[PDB]
């Protein structure tokens, strides 16, 4: 099985035309405490 | 300054010859105009080089600056900052 | 999310080894037909 091929789940807004970005932050959908860490509300970045 | 660079997506460089390499103090010999700009996935620079007259400011007059390069980025840029290089003589210790 | 971009230049390139070729699932082309592109020469070309 290979995961390996990543792509972008979310952004601050959208890619502009021949962008890219690698920025792997934890994502938050809202209690703000975790910081760089996957926590209850906090999702590792991007998705395979 | 980098112990090694394990990943650069990009590098490149340009002709080798010289260019003034010591402390020497006079008046301003040149300007050299550049426009640093992204624009889809793309940075593109360009120049234009001149002696001069006058010190304090930017001459009056026009001149366009030709294009030097079009490199493939992709970087999502935010910010910028400038480089300027230093001098050592044997009157200067020559630390850090 | 990563996607490579190689720069292409200084060359002869034969476009019609692409096009005959059967490898292809698709082929689409945006502004040009791709007989055409044999007929040509390319200022930049990028494979992304």
């Amino acid at each position: 099985g290979n995961y390996n091929y990543l792509y972008r789940l979310f952004r601050k807004s959208n890619l502009k035309p021949f962008e890219r970005d690698i920025s792997t932050e934890i994502y938050q959908a809202g209690s703000t405490p975790c910081n760089g860490v996957e926590g209850f509300n906090c999702y590792f970045p991007l998705q395979s | 300054v980098y112990s090694s660079a394990n990943n650069c997506t990009f590098e490149y460089v340009s002709q080798p010859f010289l260019m003034d390499l010591e402390g020497k103090q006079g008046n301003f010999k040149n300007l050299r105009e550049f426009v640093f700009k992204n624009i889809d996935g793309y940075f593109k620079i360009y120049s234009k080089h001149t002696p001069i007259n006058l010190v304090r400011d930017l001459p009056q007059g026009f001149s366009a600056l030709e294009p030097l390069v079009d490199l493939p980025i992709g970087i999502n840029i935010t910010r910028f900052q400038t480089l300027l290089a230093l001098h050592r003589s044997y009157l200067t210790p020559g630390d850090s | 999310y990563a996607w490579n971009r190689k720069r292409i230049s200084n060359c002869v390139a034969d476009y019609s080894v692409l096009y005959n070729s059967a490898s292809f699932s698709t082929f689409k082309c945006y502004g040009v037909s791709p007989t055409k592109l044999n007929d040509l020469c390319f200022t930049n070309v990028y494979a992304d």
